RNA sequence: GGUACGGCGGCCAUAGCGGCGGGGCCACACCCGGUCUCGUUUCGACCCCGGAAGUUAAGCCCGCCAGCGUUCCCGGGUGUACUGCCCUCCGAGAGGGGGCGGGAAACCGGGAACGCCGCCGGCCA
RNA sequence: GGUGCCCUAAGGUCGGCUCAGGCGGGUCAGGAAUCCGCCGUAGAGUGCAAGGGCAAAAGCCGGCCUGACUGGACCCGUAACAGAGGCGGGUCCAGCCGCGAAAGCGUGGCCUAGCGAACCCCUGUGCCUCCCCGGUGGGGGCCAGGGAUGACAGAAAAGCUACCCUGGGGAUAACAGAGUCGUCUCGGGCGAGAGCCCAUAUCGACCCCGAGGCUUGCUACCUCGCUGUCGGCUCUUCCCAUCCUGGCCCUGCAGCAGGGGCCAAGGGUGGGGGUGUUCACCCAUUAAAGGGGAACGUGAGCUGGGCUUAGACCGUCGUGAGACAGGU
RNA sequence: CGGAGUAGGGGGGCGGUGUAAGCCGUCACCCGAGAGGGGAACAACCCAGACCGGGGUUAAGGCCCCAAAGUGCCGGCUAAGUGUUACUCCAAAGGGUGUCCCUGGCCUUAGACAGCGGCCCGUCGAGGUCAGGGGCCCCGAAAAUGGACGGGGCUUAAGCCGGCCGCCGAGACCCCGGCGCACGGACCGAUUGGUCC
């Protein structure tokens, strides 16, 4: 049975936390800064519901080039296409 | 330290990755030599193209005979110490030591062809191309033994 | 029924799971301890599996019937504590085809169970004293007649060290 | 803390000390912090900036610095800090509560007034501030015919004077 | 430069739980009582409000304990189990073996560990 | 394993509170529930499946509300890399608003299911337009929301052919062959026992290991006008896992006969009744009246009883035309 | 910017299913669309990718004759023509004082059989007896036209194990000479270019 991908297919380990989490993240993740042209690593937070990029992309590592309200606009390249995203710093990380 | 890395296997019925690791080494064809230098980038390629050539430590002495009956240049020309002495203030002899020792790339020598082009072994290769020198065969790191092939291969 | 060629090998994945499963079958076996339980013997005798293998519990059933008629008759209730260390778990299924659809949507319906053992593990056990060792020894090759596969077996002492060795050298 | 499953909360959490869901809440605004906590027999408020290693404090109040808790003391805390601020460089701030209930009419909200009247831009809406007859006394005056307002206007005028 | 004092935080169990002994200028608490703001689909029990008769027994602070639990180090288990590449290697088959590279988990013994760091105060001389 | 919904709250926001179960007290047929204290990392609950998330909460108890709104941009998924109408979703700018002390949140439901082109019609709202010009009634147009196609990227839609035709197909059955051996035919290992006692004269459970390719199935590699047939008659040849004939061994072999096993394929293995039969059944003889293979040997050798065209009758099924691996 | 073809795939390795053969996917080395040298012949197993005429050295593998090259060397095993099979394309559970080895106990100068003499001695008076494990072979082992290690045949092998030494053998590799192609350049044409490097 040929099955359609939506949001969350499988995604039982990839959207869980140790138990040892199991709550909200400390605060300095919500009030990150990041530059034009920084490298960041994207890695989703699942207990925010916002601001959240399709777990395909889980593990890559973008570019951002600029900014719309209080999220960050990351580039990625997929294959030889250019994707954009409006992601929530909360499911960043920076590159060193 | 430089390595010498001949070419002994075809590359029908070998992995792409291969295939281009060894157009990478600049390895086209079967009994072609190269020479390198012992650098972990180099070990890492070496490491995966393990099972299609042999590679070992070389001297000074069998360098000199290497340039002297099978160096090139452009235009498949042989090198001769007129242009060696011209071009640099040395002899055969002499590059090759500091090639071996260091101070001095072969490539310092203008127009010299990176690839050295041998016959195949007189009384041949007296282990298996399916197996390692180590297991009585001969594919493989072998060590300072690469010079007495090198030598049947001249 | 089939025969045990069909089931012997553990080349499939392991399919021993009963919430999802339908129409799983119970065991035919209910008892893995005989004689006297709490009666600290000397020498301990194991069978050993010689490779990978998969026992059907009619096989495990026979053995426990015919090694302990024998153990009763020549040792007595008394001594031999005789274990089974292996449960069934493993779920077999044959494909229901043979007017008929053959091929046609082929997922076995479950028809038995099985035990899986790997390389050089233990199956049963007899604890047994000195003067008994023979009669250890036949029960041991009479299990290993009913068997899919080979299995060797081994002695062991206090603290679970071999002496079988010395203790054959010596009878 | 019963085993490798247990998560064991934030430091302050099991002090009973931080309201984190609020903390956020305020540090979504970059203006700065007014923090106003009240004891048995004290009030104490100071002016806070954020930083990731550690939140830096700017100013502060002690009902000590007065007298060298309750709604009187509370305003001419209000007054002090709110005199304060001004000095250091920042016109601009948010309140900040913690644990402590809302309730119309409290100390808490009597230092809020106190603050706004010597002048510190603080939004808010003029419907929790106490009583002006409870911020005089006529409540404790009257309580005790069953710190008067004179010695009150007199610490009012000392303190306006020193900050005028 | 002191104090067995306090507010706001960061790393979020090496910080927890449990236990043992010590302390009260200022302070933190327990505590008295409810008119008044606030409030109990009964109860000033819990929150709110006015104080201080009183106490260091609890909380808080100083120090200690490897008892439960977490984290890290060394040694073994052991280069064991598993694994990437090549093989005119074995074996009836199932499955194993060799060369070049990677490499656990349980369990066992001995060690560290009963929090670290930043900002601002008050009492004091 | 579930969905083709439901909800003016199960939607928004603010505040306060903490669950299941167990134990100890008091009611009591278990006590289903009410009262008290303690332990208790969630062992509960969430509008509904499964998985994920969640504790001064996203859960429970209450208060006030309708952001389940208007005008618009950009981006992601269905459909990776690598193309898409329609459909979901995310980040925001303005407008008008709600909750809240404030910061802040709010474009339905904690996240992932609950749905649909073109043409035409209905409704709302403000404007443009109808043949020389201007008026009236009535038409046409632009924007928004509804009316359906589950064969769900959307025809308006019942059957028989044995009187059947055309074009093709070994991409695909019947059919022999190849492969495989579950089943089939023929065996073995070990030893519970039965046999007056005595496993092994004979029989031999349960459980394990095999050979053959002569039964049937499975698969679909070969052939779609190669021959598409069963049985019988006639003629030749091969295998042995031997029924008789030759020679031997054990016996629960006195003799006569019987059981069981070994070597041996040179010769033999027949005649009749009913049935289209193969097979099976019966009769009288006989040394015994074995069983298989050769394109299920053998139609450019015969026969044509069966089977499988076109005619006709019975029964049953069907409105009927008709059909029946049913009979004649 | 323009012109297509492809919408039946197969071998080999991995995964789900299935008694199995097969079915469905996956990787992207090969066949399809790939000559030549070997495996007896083999679409895809090994060597190896091909312009033409020549000269040499090796690879896969092989060296008793068929058939180019050894009736080759050292140490050991097998007696069953077992075997003479890398794969494609080879029968087991269970047994064997058959032979060659390793290990660990127990008796011994009077032991372990038989024997003069009812645990005993006078003699046969020198080593023996139990347990495990390994290699090769044997039993288990029956099919249809006459026949298959490729055949002949082979027994201190022309078989097997552990190693070694020489030789033969491709279009692969080295070399000499010729043709073309791609790129760049110089000179030169009365049209899509020509001569040479």
């Amino acid at each position: 049975v040929k099955k359609a991908h939506s949001f969350r297919r499988k995604t039982r380990g990839k959207l869980s936390k140790h138990p040892r989490r199991r709550g909200l993240p400390p605060l300095t993740r919500f009030l990150q800064e990041f530059e034009v042209g920084q490298k960041v690593h994207i890695v989703i937070e699942p207990s925010y519901h916002k601001g959240m990029p399709d777990p395909r992309f889980h593990g890559r590592t973008g570019t951002v080039v600029g900014k719309r309200g209080d999220a960050y606009i990351v580039q990625i390249t997929d294959g030889g296409k250019v994707k954009t995203f409006f992601i929530h710093p909360v499911h960043l990380r920076p590159q060193k | 330290a430089k390595l010498a890395l001949i070419r002994l296997r075809s590359g029908i019925r070998a992995r792409g990755e291969v295939r281009d690791t060894l157009a990478m080494l600049r390895l086209h064809r079967i009994n072609h030599l190269v020479i390198v230098d012992d650098t972990p980038s180099y070990r890492g390629m070496i490491q995966k193209v393990k099972d299609y050539i042999t590679w070992g430590e070389i001297d000074k002495e069998t360098l000199a005979k290497l340039l002297r009956k099978r160096g090139r240049l452009i235009g498949n020309k042989p090198i001769t110490d007129e242009y060696v002495k011209e071009k640099l203030g040395m002899t055969i002899e002499e590059f090759a030591e500091k090639v071996v020792n260091g101070e001095m790339k072969l490539r310092d020598l203008p127009n010299i062809k990176p690839v050295f082009r041998l016959h195949p072994p007189r009384g041949g290769l007296k282990g298996s191309k399916k197996r390692s020198f180590k297991e009585g065969g001969a594919l493989g790191y072998r060590g300072e033994k690469i010079n007495e092939l090198i030598e049947r291969m001249l | 029924l089939r025969p045990a060629k069909i089931d012997r090998d553990v080349d499939k994945p392991a399919y021993t799971r009963r919430e999802y499963i339908r129409g799983a079958p119970g065991p035919k076996i209910t008892i893995f301890d005989m004689g006297n339980l709490s009666a600290e013997f000397e020498y301990e005798v194991s069978l050993h599996a010689e490779q990978a293998m998969q026992i059907r519990q009619n096989a495990l059933e026979a053995i426990r019937i015919q090694v302990n008629r024998y153990l009763q008759k020549n040792v007595g209730r008394s001594n031999y504590h005789f274990k089974i260390r292996v449960y069934p778990f493993q779920v077999l299924r044959e494909n229901p085809m043979a007017y008929g659809n053959g091929m046609r949507r082929p997922f076995g319906k479950p028809i038995g169970l099985a035990a899986r053992v790997r390389k050089d593990q233990k199956i049963l056990t007899v604890w047994v004293n000195g003067q008994h060792l023979k009669f250890a020894l036949g029960a041991m090759h009479r299990a290993k007649m009913k068997l899919p596969y080979s299995a060797y077996y081994r002695i062991y002492d206090k603290e679970g060290n071999d002496v079988t060795t010395k203790v054959l050298s010596t009878m | 803390a019963h085993g490798p499953r247990y998560r064991v909360p934030f430091r302050r959490r099991r002090e009973g000390k931080t309201n984190y869901h609020k903390r956020l809440k305020l540090l979504k605004s970059k203006k700065p912090r007014l923090v106003v906590r009240k004891t048995l027999n004290h009030h104490i408020a100071q002016i806070v900036v954020y930083d990731p290693k550690g939140d830096k404090t700017l100013v502060s109040a002690h009902t000590m610095e007065l007298m060298r808790g309750n709604t009187p003391s509370a305003y001419l805390l209000g007054l002090l800090i709110g005199y304060k601020a001004k000095q250091a460089g920042i016109e601009e701030a948010i309140l900040d509560i913690g644990l402590h209930p809302p309730t119309r009419g409290s100390s808490i909200f009597a230092v809020l007034k106190g603050a706004v009247d010597a002048g510190l831009n603080v939004p808010h809406s003029e419907e929790i501030y106490p009583e002006d007859y409870r911020i005089n006394g006529e409540h404790i005056a009257n309580y005790a015919k069953a710190k008067l307002p004179e010695h009150f206007e007199e610490v009012k005028a000392k303190i306006i004077e020193k900050f005028e």
